[PDB]
RNA sequence: CGAGAUGGU
RNA sequence: CGGGAAACCAAAGUCUUUGGGUUCCGGGGGGAGUAUGGUUGCAAAGCUGAAACUUAAAGGAAUUGACGGAAGGGCACCACC
RNA sequence: CCUUUAACGAGGAUCCAUUGGAGGGCAAGUCUGGUCGCAGCAGCCGCGGUAAUUCCAGCUCCAAUAGCGUAUAUUAAAGUU
């Protein structure tokens, strides 16, 4: 409640605001740089990696399903990721030991919906898009 | 402690107006208070007033007519220039049609409409409507 | 009194961790 | 008909595990198994009779209905990927399990 | 159930397939906004106050 | 059936006078600040010029030994687009009775609205006369004068009441839980209502008194009436 | 002032 | 009086009609008063004090039910004498 | 290349407009066939266990239009610094 108002108080006002900004959760992680070292993409919107393994993860209650996912190793860091595969039957296009392009799931590093602990999704397989494969416009070259 | 006398004078009038009382007593008196009251009286917001000598700064009794909606103080006496006065009357007044800011200037204590005719800036004291 | 007991549980774990690390070097 | 638990909760529809319980055998992608251990969280350890042990999971349809137990006999669906993991499809009663072995459908390993 | 659980692509593979029944071309640009104006404002039939939307089926 | 007369007969002194003698407007009912308790008085003065709007229908319920028991609550606004607006609420076991009951209370609540100018005084007035505010629950609502031809700068709920009141131009602001439509509507109607009871320099001249309608027509209520 | 834990439909 | 989400408060009032002076200090729930460095102490310990990761609510005041190995009236051989 | 100008150049079944949607927030179907807590959808609240307004498809309708969708940094909304 008691804020100082005197005509020479500008050093107290300016430096107290500067000190109190560090209690905002969004301000702190943008300015310390610990989150930028921790993030498995080094500040990019997308990354390339190689498919290790295909897996099915159990959805959180109150609903019931097996959500189709992949485990991936990124090219530029060699660190490990798991990513969701959108649409009905798309797991049949992916194969193993080949390149995917991966993207964020839409919530800036947090998980989405009933899938436990998955932060990423697949968008391109062997330089062809999953949408162009799913709508029959293109096919995997072999 | 008492850091400012003009803020007491206006808070005391403002509480008496809201209770519907016909008179109020202001203490201590000052040269700044007598000049501020005179600007409200000349525009028709208060009645006439009388000063008591007591050999210790003095006292004032004021007569109230029921027209006053508010009077108030801006505590740091900020400087104003003619180009910036529009922003202050946009912040503090209830309409463009009525109410007044009070300034202190080297030509005297005055109404913010008179400061434009006299082509002068100053420091802010308070307002009424 | 669960919070007072969670405070006691942490103090005895910290006393163990203290003696374990300060023995090493 | 006869209850075999005891409670207020008559609020469901009765189980009727009766009459035309027509005997079910494998298709492609399925195996018969015996339960070895039960874990927490709706999952279990099971051995199928050609000798590959797996970690196994109760399908959402069988929750709080078809109570599985140790040494019980079940029908299991295999995955085309992640071969260590599988899901339960059916339980066989001791009356059905002996009919599977009478049709020669099970190796002489399963207990009844 | 037929085959195993956790089989991908099941319902898109089961679904019976039907060819497109359309023939005629739609309008474009100015001519489509002209058509929408005449259908929504110019000649109109009134109803009871529980007024009815553009795609009412029953 | 056919809409002949005698659907109404008065039950108050004011109703006996309005049906008979030269009470010529609502403004001479407002001047003496009288309560209105017969809905047919406002159909006599404003009538078919009044237009009607359902703001929300809301379910509410109480717990019992057997089950949850549900009622429907309707919020209704009414006005003539030229200086009169009202708001009303009722809760009933069925929606059709709740709406029909809410319209009667929205007619009994009508108030006169003041209008003014932002600039120089050309033509007829078109905005609020000065900066005003109203409260309900935690919700606070505030209205500000605007130059000619801006329209209303507001969310949907306050915009509909200001349009029905007959205000063309307005800037607005709000604070705390506006997601409760009932407190947001009442905070807006409280701000609109205060416009005719703010003391301003054009209202400073001395008041001249007259006799009230019960005093001028004091013999009409006696000689042939009950 | 005896002893009186627990909860698939 | 007036204020408030209300319980309540002559202050917890004189606030969108928002500025008497001035000190300390909060920013969704957890991880956590934890790890690590410094410092004080004979010891127990005190002071200062993170992040990775995780999550759709956690919480305040009040209303109507149901429930109590809570209290007070009254009743029944599908209760007891 | 643009501008200027002779000769050929249009009946629509072509000289054929697309990208996202139709439970709510938020414009637009309590149509018809398939699946059956599976396959899948879903920013958020939520849909699917044999009569699905939400999945997969046909028809109809909505929005912006030579453009429309998604990931990530940042300003407003935030009187949530």
């Amino acid at each position: 409640m008691g804020k100082c108002r005197g005509l020479r108080t500008a050093r107290k006002l300016r430096s107290h605001r500067r000190d109190q900004k560090w209690h905002d959760k969004q301000y702190k992680k943008a300015h310390l740089g610990t989150a930028l070292k921790a993030n498995p993409f080094g500040g990019a919107s997308h990354a390339k990696g190689i498919v290790l393994e295909k897996v099915g993860v159990e959805a959180k209650q109150p609903n019931s399903a097996i959500r189709k996912c992949v485990r991936v190793q990124l090219i530029k860091n060699g660190k490990k990721i798991t990513a969701f595969v959108p649409n009905d039957g798309c797991l049949n296009f992916i194969e193993e030991n080949d390149e995917v392009l991966v993207a964020g799931f839409g919530r800036k590093g947090h998980a989405v919906g009933d899938i436990p602990g998955v932060r990423f999704k697949v968008v391109k397989v062997a330089n062809v898009s999953l949408l162009a494969l799913y709508k029959g416009k293109k096919e995997r070259p072999r | 402690v008492r850091m400012n006398v003009l803020a007491d004078a206006l808070k005391s009038i403002n509480n008496a107006e809201k209770r519907g009382k016909r008179q109020v007593l202001i203490r201590p008196c000052s040269k700044v208070i007598v000049r501020f009251l005179t600007v409200m009286m000349k525009h028709g917001y208060i009645g006439e007033f009388e000063i008591i000598d007591d050999h210790r700064a003095g006292k004032i009794v004021v007569n109230l007519t029921g027209r006053l909606n508010k009077c108030g103080v801006i505590s740091p006496r900020f400087d104003v220039q003619l180009k910036d006065l529009e922003k202050w009357q946009n912040n503090l007044l209830p309409s463009r049609q009525f109410g007044f800011i009070v300034l202190t200037t080297s030509a005297g204590i005055m109404d913010h409409e008179e400061a434009r005719r006299k082509h002068t800036g100053g420091k802010i004291l308070g307002f009424f409507f | 009194m669960r919070a007072k007991w969670r405070k006691k549980r942490m103090r005895r774990l910290k006393r163990k961790r203290r003696k374990m690390r300060q023995r090493s070097k | 008909n006869k209850g075999k638990g005891g409670k207020n909760r008559r609020r469901g529809k009765n189980e009727n595990e009766s009459e035309k319980r027509e005997l079910v055998f494998k298709e492609d992608g399925q195996e018969y198994a015996q339960v070895i251990k039960m874990l927490g969280n709706g999952r279990l350890e099971a051995m199928c009779f050609d000798g590959v042990k797996r970690l196994c999971h109760i399908r959402g349809k069988l929750r709080k209905k078809v109570w599985i137990n140790t040494s019980d006999i079940i029908l299991v669906g295999l995955r085309d990927y992640q071969d260590n993991k599988a899901d339960v499809i059916l339980k066989y009663n001791a009356d059905e399990a002996r009919s599977l072995k009478a049709y020669g459908e099970l190796p002489e390993h399963a207990k009844i | 159930v037929h085959g195993s659980l956790a089989r991908v692509g099941k319902v898109r593979g089961q679904t019976l397939k039907v060819a497109k029944q359309e023939k005629k071309k739609k309008r474009t640009g100015r001519a489509k906004r002209r058509m929408q104006y005449n259908r929504r404002f110019v000649n109109v039939v009134p109803t009871f106050g529980k007024k009815k939307g553009p795609n009412a089926n029953s | 059936g056919k809409a002949e007369d005698k659907e109404w007969l008065p039950v108050t002194k004011l109703g006996r006078l309005v049906k008979d003698v030269k009470i010529k407007s609502l403004e001479e009912i407002y001047l003496f600040s009288l309560p209105i308790k017969e809905s047919e008085i406002i159909d006599f003065f404003l009538g078919a010029a009044l237009k009607d709007e359902v703001l929300k229908i809301m379910p509410v319920q109480k717990q019992t030994r057997a089950a949850q028991r549900t009622r429907f609550k309707a919020f209704v606004a009414i006005g003539d687009y030229n200086g009169h607006v009202g708001l009303g609420v009722k809760c009933s076991k069925e929606v059709a009775t709740a709406i029909r009951g809410a319209i009667i209370l929205a007619k009994l609540s009508i108030v006169p609205v003041r209008r003014g100018y932002w600039g120089n005084k050309i033509g007829k007035p078109h905005t609020v006369p000065c900066k005003v505010t109203g409260r309900c629950g935690s919700v606070l609502v505030h209205l500000i004068p605007a130059p000619r031809g801006t329209g209303i700068v507001s969310a949907p709920v306050p915009k509909k009441l200001l349009l029905m009141a007959g205000i063309d131009d307005c800037y607005t602001s709000a604070w705390s839980c506006t997601a409760t439509l009932g407190n947001f509507a009442k905070a807006t109607f409280d701000a609109i209502s205060k416009t005719y009871s703010y003391l301003t320099p054009d209202l400073w001249k001395e008041t001249v008194f007259t006799k009230s309608p019960y005093q001028e027509f004091t013999d009409h209520l006696v000689k042939t009436h009950t």
